[PDB]
């Protein structure tokens, strides 16, 4: 069983830069490509083995500006990544969905695809793809969606776990991110299967409150995102008491073919001294995984009702106490669940406790919980974005850029009304 | 001044011994106690009390040397008789079957290839 | 609700119950320790017997290796003396075969590492003219079998090599008998020493030299080939990892490590040229050297 | 089928590893008992020398 | 002579089977290498029921292990008593269903079931006189429930005369692992009411509070639960393996317990189970065993039997005991609580005695009761199923593989009709 | 006494023959130095069937290696077992044929056949009472098939009363080496049906299939397939070389398997074939051999016999066996699957038992079935020959050599009516 990862844009590949550091640490691979000194297959799902003592990752970095990519090529992991896997266009998409979806995509995506095909060929028991992108930008939005379309028309039945960095309501680093987010969602809808949102305001607040770091950069955000990804692939990687594979999220968390948008949370986010302070048990972390002060997307689930929840546990955890904790959760009334789904939990347990990266801010914990939940707070989020989209669209601002790249008002209108239909659908199922 | 990515990802924290320290493989063993020790009844300094005698072989065959009574071999609440209930009947009268099948396993193990059946 | 947990020493919650469960667990380990039937101490005595200080002997002063002394066998290219554990023999109904490998980490003279040369006497049925040697010294082209020092139990004897000896053997590649990790003749230490398979020959490596050096005393440090005399195939290092208990060794098997450089055997055979009468030279992994013993001590006869 | 064979080798590797881990785990408990009694006699010595 | 073919399905089935073959191998004294090293010959005469002489004392089990993920197969071949299973008996797919009954019954079964049928065939004609089949699996999973019930259906249409025991765990709401527990459980039980001969309902909730209250553990992990189920399975089969004063085989138990062809869902218990701090407190006598046996906190199902009536019951005693004390104890527990038993069947209790208690114990007993409080468990599942289907929730993952909606309607009708007839006979 | 002369043609023939002589020399214990060193005197009594005493027990094999490229002969003399063949028996051309049947049958046979006929006639008249000749060769190559068929022609012209086996590998479309496979195969088959006594069809497709499914091998090089084919060839001639309870030589097997003089294309299987990880977990019983022997995926040809009817079948057993279980197992497999056997011949299964097992084994078997499923293979080849000959591809390397077009028409017509008469007798 193997899984491959693709990183698109400027955010996706920095996230991957953290993620692969974490993976090499967890499987004990030196940054130059080999273990120091057998017969362990635990690494096989993420790193292929070649020649004599050389492990090359199964991921494809791709971006349209060569800057960050050859920055990786000059970084610490030069011998690690395959020379071909890093793929770099000559000029960016520049916050322009049409530019990243029609102009440069048409020449970069074919190379990316005939490359990922050889990756899948060398693979044997492919679980599926997992993609890392941000919809606020141009590259990851446009060519992201383009490669998603073509991956779906090539394979289709293989699941596509998509980790997408949505824009925050008040914190904004762009201007046309409403347009771009809408246009990306319009295809994310019917091409992604399990789409997990990761904001930035929520993670900023997490690093402010729990890790009590006051002036954080993107490095810390990406580090804990990598923590989450590794915590949800630990079940494929290692042998636990109750493992859950990639298809389980597709089965237990997507009740209707157009409702797949998951709030994610991780616990416990604890620094060094507070590790000594606190007595880590299961009830308090299972509780901590449910407050809005620990969700990776800034929204209030108190206004929404849950559809399904999935709980990956890592470390010295037995089913007894997790069962007791989720029973306490179900009998509490501060949170609520959709009446029609009467059993909305799915546990999964893996034995290995999460690792810690030297120089990181997280401490060595005995056990950890990664919660992936479904709700209607996301239906609230999409309306909040829709409002600011139509505000700009009413005056046709910034549209001349897209229509000069080649598109027209038709896509804008149809994506707007699709988001409206999706709003109606969420308000209907939260019945 | 250096680039932010290189200020964060370096080689000092890795590859010396910390990889060995972080490849613990704590997921492997996770030892349980045992199965038998949960259900065993009796003192734990002694081997488990295996009863390998049935009422027929005990009474009709009179496996125990002293033929006292039919109901003496049954388990009662009282220590007056519980002391003298026999647990195992050791003898060739039982071990005849293993004698036979061990002779068979021996002749299976030790065989000559060049022995025509006729001769 | 949920409350904090505590150590067994403090009395709180069901302290009595967890403490008692632990009491019984530990009592089991103690009883087994008294008996001596734990996995731990099961193979500690085996380690004591299999790895003990051993001194190699020579029967005479001369440098050439002699029949009946305790010798080592080591690969010239990479050291890694050859040694077969008496334990972990393959389990079948009629098989007493025991696997033998090449240990890189353990090269010090040990009971299991040591080989003891036994003279092979041909039966009456065998139809093989043999050069007659009177002296006790071993030469080239002479049939020889190799047993190993008793690492399981017993005491060494001049030619018996313990009460039951196990000698080096190898059987051709059938469906039953094949090396575990590669597809060549397996090499083990069978207990049926009198079978012809156990006989070996020591031949000089260079193809041209051997005919001229047909019968000459063999020295200690000289590199030589061990060829199975029933299959005429040399002994080789398989270069495959082998996971037995003492360490991660290398597989040892019998293949003819030939460089794929063709020789015009047929044309040269028709022509009758001298160069025709020669087997292709073997590769560097076939070379083995005997390590003799400095001190002089004859082993006790059976 | 080829992958099945490839796994058939690693299974033997795992068997040997697990044996070794268990034989070390027992000595771990032995040393725990040893250290408990050693600390007992240590405090006994510290008490009487005062 | 009389042969039991054991089948293990899914992760739950594989792990339970592992502990099961550990305990059985202990009882017959065969060492984890695979050779006989016991003492008496009471063990040797009845190993053909569970093993086969290979050659030279090599006794290998007559088991078939099947799943879809290699994770279970690695955990099976890791632990001790993992070297005795025949390598040809590891029929094993590669994709993995993962909580999808349709993938477990229409897609993956369609290429795996033929191969496991080849192995099951070859295994069934290798022995002469089958007593029947014994299969341990789950109902919430995909590769155990769907694949197992498909195999159950296939073998029940090929060998219609042999017995069949199904040890199936059932989902509970308080201890609920997956989200589609109802969508899988109802379809599986809908297959079991027409293919299985009798089912022994297990669940994790009853096993947990047993390990809390009676056994008094701290962390009752899965290894201990699997051993409790292992003790139960060995206790139910002891009658074939050992001589006793009153033998009672599987079919003898089935006819004494099944009054009607659709009333074959049992609840099971095991005795004695006491805390290790209180072992020496209790004597080993039939009254003490019986009081623990008929208690509601010793059933291995989440159904208070005092919420209904017992139709029939059975008690398998092991150990040198007196039959008068056995029968008088059954008479007292039936006459005292006479309201809890049905009126139109006299002598609702079947009993049996064998002479060999399990190793480590002096005397044991196994309870098997066909009660009508099991409809409370099926109502508990069916009410959740009616919730999800009405909204057609989670349904497209099922319908997009070969299943349609009326299959779910049939499962509703069967469950509603089954709990109707249990409520009828109350 | 009764003698067998060996003849190998082509690259496939040379490498099969090399492994074959390695196995037979092993069975009689003679080392590649040329000297007997075995223990039991049962092995001396029947080596004249294969060897000749030269000087001091030097036993050289009674074989003739022929080909046109020295590359195979260098591989023969390179390794072990290269010093036992007499240098005079290395009859050896120097030009080369290269997948051209015309070269191998008209232009290169013209100058090689004088030398091989001299060698074979000298090596045949050297021993007194021939049993027959044996040929191993391929049907894809040129110097194997071309020279092979021409030699068969001249030999049957000279010595008509002696028997003649031909182990021929036919090329499969799934494992297809060369391009002129049909043009060689059909012309060789048209020659074999008129001159060969009986032929035993091997195929690399079924051999690879066996080393994957049954043997569970990692890297099946040609050494393994050569070992399997050799195991077949030792099994077919076992009864000459060792005393048994019911002897059956080649002429006895030919008369009991060839009902009509053109129906002499047998199919072959071998038993037992189990992985070394699955060798300890099995017993050795005659049903254990029969189950695998009559299995469909165990034949060494690319024809499932379940698509046809067994005309006749033969079983050669080795080892100290019980004749009763041998006969009744043959009877049961004959009576149960009564559809796969022809009607107008009762007792279709000739059987024989020898008392010496193959080395390293306890008890083995060898299957030789004359079925009407072989016409699947001949159709599978003949349709490709028609596909090429319709548009004259590759034709000129044949036509411009002496061969004409009518040779192709007769080859196809004889191919066609052979398949038609096989289909008629089904
Ligand atoms: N959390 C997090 N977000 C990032 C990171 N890098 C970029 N982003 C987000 O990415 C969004 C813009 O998209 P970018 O990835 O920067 O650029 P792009 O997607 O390649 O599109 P172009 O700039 O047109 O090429 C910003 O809103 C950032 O919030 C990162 O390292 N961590
Ligand atoms: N009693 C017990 N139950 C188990 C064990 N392992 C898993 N389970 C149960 O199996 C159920 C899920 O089954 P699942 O693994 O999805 O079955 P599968 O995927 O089809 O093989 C859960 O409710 C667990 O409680 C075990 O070792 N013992
Ligand atoms: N089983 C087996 N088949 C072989 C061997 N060598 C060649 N072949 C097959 O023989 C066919 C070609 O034979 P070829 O070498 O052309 O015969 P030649 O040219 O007449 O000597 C190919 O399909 C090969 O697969 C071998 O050693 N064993
Ligand atoms: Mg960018």
């Amino acid at each position: 069983r193997e899984v491959i990862s693709i990183h698109i844009g400027q955010a996706g590949i920095q996230v991957g830069n953290a993620c692969w550091e974490l993976y090499c640490l967890e499987h004990g691979i030196q940054p130059d490509g080999q273990m120091p000194s057998g017969g362990d297959d635990a690494f096989n799902t993420f790193f292929s083995e070649t020649g004599a003592g050389k492990h090359v990752p199964r991921c494809i970095f791709l971006d349209l500006e060569p800057t960050v990519v050859d920055e990786v090529r000059t970084g610490t992991y030069r011998q690690l990544f395959h020379p071909e896997q890093l793929i770099s266009g000559k000029e960016d998409a520049a916050n322009n969905f049409a530019r990243g979806h029609y102009t440069i995509g048409k020449e970069i995506v074919d190379l990316a695809l005939d490359r990922i095909r050889k990756l899948a060929d060398n693979c044997t028991g492919l679980q599926g793809f997992l993609v890392f992108n941000a919809v606020g930008g141009g590259t990851g939005s446009g060519l992201g969606s383009l490669l998603l379309e073509r991956l779906s028309v090539d394979y289709g039945k293989k699941s596509k776990l998509g980790f997408t960095v949505y824009p925050s309501p008040q914190v904004s680093t762009a201007v046309v991110e409403p347009y771009n987010s809408v246009l990306s969602t319009h295809s994310l809808l019917e091409h992604t299967d399990v789409a997990v949102m990761l904001d930035n305001e929520a993670i900023y607040d997490i690093c402010r409150r729990s890790l009590d770091i006051e002036r954080p950069t993107y490095t810390n955000l990406n580090r804990l995102i990598a923590q989450v990804i590794s915590s949800l692939t630990a079940s494929l990687r290692f042998d636990g008491a109750l493992n859950v594979d990639i298809t389980e999220f597709q089965t237990n968390l997507v009740p209707y073919p157009r409702i797949h948008f998951m709030l994610s949370s991780y616990a416990p986010i604890i620094s060094a001294e507070k590790a000594y302070h606190e007595q880590l048990s299961v009830a308090e972390i299972t509780n901590a995984a449910f407050e809005p002060a620990s969700m990776m997307v800034k929204c209030d689930p108190r206004h929404g009702k849950y559809m399904a929840c999935c709980l990956m546990y890592r470390g010295d955890v037995v089913p007894k106490d997790v069962n007791a904790s989720v029973a306490t959760i179900k009998t509490k009334r501060t949170i609520q669940f959709v009446d029609w789904c009467p059993t909305g939990f799915k546990c999964g347990i893996n034995y290995q406790p999460p690792t810690v990266v030297p120089g990181g801010d997280l401490a060595k914990v005995q056990r950890a919980v990664c919660m992936i939940s479904n709700s209607t707070a996301i239906g609230e989020i999409f309306s909040r974005l829709d409002h600011k989209f139509d505000l700009m669209y009413a005056k046709r601002a910034f549209v001349h850029w897209y229509v000069g790249e080649g598109m027209e008002e038709g896509e804008f209108s149809e994506a707007r009304e699709d988001l409206a239909a999706l709003e109606k659908d969420f308000e209907e199922v939260g019945a | 001044p250096t680039t932010t990515q290189k200020r964060s990802y370096t080689a000092e924290g890795k590859t010396g011994e910390y990889l060995v320290e972080a490849s613990t493989r704590h997921d492997l063993n996770q030892p349980g106690v045992k199965g038998e020790l949960l259900t065993r009844h009796g003192r734990f300094d002694e081997p488990p009390v295996q009863c390998l005698g049935t009422t027929y072989q005990l009474t009709y065959g009179r496996a125990d040397g002293t033929d006292r009574r039919v109901q003496s071999y049954l388990w009662h609440g009282r220590k007056q008789v519980d002391y003298f209930v026999p647990h195992s009947t050791g003898g060739p009268s039982t071990l005849s079957l293993t004698a036979r099948k061990q002779q068979e396993w021996g002749t299976q193990g030790a065989t000559d290839a060049y022995l025509t059946t006729k001769m | 609700r949920d409350t904090t947990k505590y150590n067994a020493s403090c009395l709180i919650g069901n302290w009595a119950e967890d403490r008692e469960l632990q009491r019984a667990i530990l009592k089991d380990m103690l009883s087994k320790k008294g008996t001596g039937t734990l996995k731990l101490d099961a193979f500690r005595t085996r380690m004591a017997a299999a790895l003990s200080d051993l001194e190699l002997t020579k029967v005479a002063d001369d440098p050439y290796i002699h029949f009946g002394d305790v010798v080592q066998l080591v690969h010239v290219d990479t050291g890694c003396v050859l040694a077969g554990d008496p334990a972990d023999a393959d389990t079948r109904t009629g098989e007493s075969t025991c696997a033998a490998t090449a240990a890189p980490d353990v090269r010090a003279p040990c009971p299991r590492n040591s080989l003891i040369l036994l003279p092979y006497v041909p039966p009456k049925t065998a139809t093989a003219l043999e050069p007659p040697y009177d002296d006790a010294i071993v030469h080239y082209g002479q049939k020889v079998r190799l047993a190993l020092h008793p690492g399981a139990a017993g005491d060494p004897v001049d030619s018996g090599g313990g009460p039951r000896p196990v000698c080096l053997f190898s059987k051709p590649v059938s469906t039953t008998h094949a090396a575990r990790y590669s597809r060549q003749q397996l090499v083990g230490f069978t207990a049926r020493t009198d079978s012809f398979d156990c006989v070996w020959t020591v031949v000089t490596p260079d193809p041209a030299q051997r005919a001229a050096a047909e019968g000459v005393e063999v020295a200690a440090g000289a590199p030589v080939l061990l060829v199975h005399c029933a299959t005429q195939k040399p002994l080789c290092l398989e270069a495959a990892r082998y996971p037995n208990d003492y360490g991660v060794e290398l597989e040892v098997s019998a293949r003819s490590a030939l460089g794929p450089g063709l020789k015009l055997a047929m044309e040269q055979m028709a022509m009758g040229v001298q160069k025709g009468f020669l087997p292709k030279g073997e590769q560097t992994d076939n070379y083995w050297t005997f390590v003799a013993g400095s001190k002089v001590e004859a082993l006790p006869p059976p | 089928y080829d992958t099945v064979a490839a796994n058939a080798v690693k299974d033997d590797f795992k068997r040997k590893g697990r044996e070794f881990k268990e034989r070390a785990s027992e000595a771990q408990m032995l040393e725990s008992l040893y250290q408990s009694e050693r600390q007992k006699t240590l405090n006994a010595i510290r008490a009487e020398e005062e | 002579m009389r042969e039991i073919v054991h089948i293990q399905g899914g992760q739950c089935g594989n792990q339970i089977g592992a502990k099961f073959w550990e305990v059985v191998s202990d009882e017959h004294g065969i060492d984890p290498t695979g050779t006989y090293h016991g003492d008496s010959d009471l063990q040797l005469e009845r190993i053909n029921v569970y093993f086969n002489e290979a050659t030279g004392g090599r006794y290998v089990p007559r088991a078939i292990l099947m799943d879809l993920e290699p994770g279970t197969m690695d955990s099976v071949r890791s632990g001790p008593y993992g070297q005795i299973f025949r390598p040809d008996n590891f029929v094993f797919g590669q994709t993995g269903a993962g909580n999808n009954w349709a993938k477990g019954h229409y897609t993956e079964g369609a290429e795996l079931i033929d191969s496991v049928l080849d192995v099951v065939r070859k295994e069934a004609e290798s022995c002469d006189c089958l007593q029947g089949f014994q299969v341990c699996h789950s109902l919430g999973g995909g590769t155990g429930s769907g694949m197992g019930t498909l195999l159950i259906s296939k073998i029940r249409e090929e060998y219609p005369d042999r017995m069949m025991l199904t040890f199936s765990v059932v989902p509970s709401p308080k201890v609920s692992d997956t989200v589609v527990e109802p969508y899988n459980a109802t379809l599986s039980v809908h297959q079991l009411v027409e293919n299985a001969d009798e089912c022994m309902v297990l669940d994790n909730e009853a096993l947990y509070d047993i390990c809390f209250r009676t056994l008094k553990l701290t962390t009752p992990t899965f290894g201990d639960l699997n051993h409790l189920i292992s003790a139960v399975m060995s206790g139910i089969t002891c009658c074939l393996r050992f001589p006793g004063q009153l033998n009672a085989d599987l079919r003898k138990l089935a006819v004494n317990l099944i009054p009607f062809p659709r009333l074959h869902f049992f609840m099971v218990g095991f005795t004695p189970l006491t805390s290790r701090g209180s072992q020496q407190y209790r004597a080993l006598t039939v009254p003490e065993l019986t009081q623990q046996m008929w208690d509601a906190k010793n059933m291995m199902c989440a159904a208070d039997p005092r919420h209904g009536r017992y139709l029939t019951a059975s008690a398998l005693f092991r150990g040198r005991m007196s039959t008068k004390e056995v029968d008088e104890q059954m008479l007292n527990v039936q006459n005292k609580n006479s309201s809890y038993f049905v009126e139109w069947i006299p002598n609702n209790v079947k009993s049996s005695v064998c002479d060999i208690p399990p190793k480590g114990l002096k005397m044991s007993a196994t309870f098997i009761g066909n009660s009508t409080a099991i409809q409370e468990m099926f109502k508990r599942v069916s009410e959740q199923f009616t919730a999800m289907f009405r909204r057609k929730a989670f349904l497209h993952w099922y319908t997009g593989e070969g299943m349609d909606e009326m299959e779910f309607t049939e499962a509703e009708s069967n469950m509603n009709d089954l709990v109707s007839e249990y409520q009828q006979y109350q």
